[PDB]
């Protein structure tokens, strides 16, 4: 068992009202069974595309979830991951400044 | 450039299993093969490499026979020796070759068991690797008895991989050398210290992967620049961020400089 690391970042510079793509990169988890959700204001985004499960030279699993989004002044975006290595789901919120 | 066929297999019980695979040439995915799919899919227009349709079909047929035979073998290997914990079983296979300039290559076939590097193929046989549970010696001895399978793996590592991968490399050369320009943007987060600020330089959309990102005070490189990990984009371009810890007031005059092969010598210089 290995705990998943989560990173949330956008494809383009974020500008309020301008369509963009939100990325969620999940890595370092074992075994490969994982549930990844992308949320807008705590509610599950329906159109989320996932890459094919792959792994690194050191056998560390990695997956990239991405979605189309329009950043705003009032909306919160997050990536929630559920994995057996964790007692609770891990949610990491998009912070355009980090 | 490393050519690698990555297989992820999961055995939940004596009946239920799923095996999913993909093929990467460098950092570009060239093939896909999900459990329910009977045929391998191309994820690039150049994924057939320099193979003819008859040559590709023979390569695909071999994989089809192998996937059923692999599943059947692991199942047999588990049933013949109850290893106290029979299920769940997690297997990772990585096989291909590292491409070196001048038609030279080094082939490999590595296996992880329950997330840890367990077995390799060298010469004509499977060898348990340092750290793998010793009881794996028995299924490794059973597998090594099959000289026929061993000859195919030898064919695979000595002939199939170096020849298919060189052709793939040739047909994919222009894609692996395409230049995508990075776009940079800046932000800051207050640091865990009063009058301390973390400066963030975000760099996205560049291709190929080699890049240089540094926080500067004119000609002086700020040694405190910490490069994050390379993060993928869905379009297979790259993202990276470089941070700098500064004292409040010291931001003024600082710039983020990015050197990328796609810009010529015209570096991005973005002032705070
Ligand atoms: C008790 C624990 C379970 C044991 C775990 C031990 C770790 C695994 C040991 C190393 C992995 C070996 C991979 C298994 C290959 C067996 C494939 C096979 O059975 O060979 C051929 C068919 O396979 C081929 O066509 C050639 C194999 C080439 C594989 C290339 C594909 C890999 C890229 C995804 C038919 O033989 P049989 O009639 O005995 O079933
Ligand atoms: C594939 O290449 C390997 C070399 O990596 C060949 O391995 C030799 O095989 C013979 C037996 O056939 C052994 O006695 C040698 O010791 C092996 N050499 C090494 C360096 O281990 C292998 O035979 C080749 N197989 C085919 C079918 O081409
Ligand atoms: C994987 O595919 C094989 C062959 O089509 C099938 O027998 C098996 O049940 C599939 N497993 C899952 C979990 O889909």
């Amino acid at each position: 068992q290995k705990t998943p690391q989560i990173q949330v970042y956008s494809r383009h510079p974020p500008e309020n009202g301008k369509p963009n793509i939100l990325n969620c990169y999940v890595t370092q988890f074992h075994p490969p069974h994982i549930e990844i959700q992308m949320l807008k204001n705590g509610k599950k985004i329906p159109k989320v595309e996932m890459s094919d499960m792959s792994f690194s030279k050191d056998w560390s699993f990695y997956i990239l979830a991405h979605t189309e989004f329009t950043p705003t002044e009032t909306d919160t975006y997050a990536c929630r991951v559920k994995h057996a290595s964790m007692a609770e789901p891990k949610t990491v919120y998009w912070d355009r400044d980090m | 450039y490393t050519f690698r066929c990555l297989q992820t297999s999961s055995f939940a019980n004596i009946s239920w299993s799923r095996t999913d695979s993909l093929i990467l040439l460098g950092d570009l995915q060239t093939h896909r093969w999900s459990n329910d799919s009977a045929i391998i899919s191309f994820t690039k227009p150049w994924s057939q490499g320099k193979l003819s349709n008859q040559q590709w079909e023979k390569l695909q047929h071999m994989f089809q026979v192998y996937r059923v035979s692999f599943t059947r073998d692991i199942q047999e290997l588990v049933k013949m020796m109850s290893p106290k914990e029979d299920y769940p079983i997690e297997i990772q296979l990585s096989t291909g070759c590292e491409m070196y300039p001048g038609n030279a290559s080094e082939s490999f076939f590595h296996v992880a068991f329950q997330g840890k590097y367990a077995v390799r193929f060298r010469g004509t046989s499977w060898q348990r690797v340092l750290g793998a549970p010793s009881w794996l010696d028995l299924p490794i001895k059973v597998l090594n008895a099959d000289q026929g399978t061993s000859a195919t793996v030898q064919t695979l590592l000595n002939d199939t991989w170096p020849q298919f991968a060189r052709g793939l490399l040739e047909a994919g050369k222009s894609d692996l050398e395409k230049q995508e320009k990075p776009v940079a943007w800046l932000s800051s987060v207050p640091s865990s210290a009063h009058g301390h600020l973390q400066l963030v330089c975000h760099v996205s959309g560049f291709y190929p992967k080699p890049v240089w990102v540094m926080w500067m005070r004119g000609d002086q490189e700020q040694q405190g620049t910490h490069r994050g990990d390379f993060l993928p984009n869905a379009d297979e371009t790259w993202y990276l961020q470089a941070t700098l810890d500064v004292e409040a007031g010291e931001e003024a005059g600082l710039a983020c400089r990015v050197k990328h092969s796609s810009l010529g010598g015209q570096d991005i210089i973005l002032y705070w």
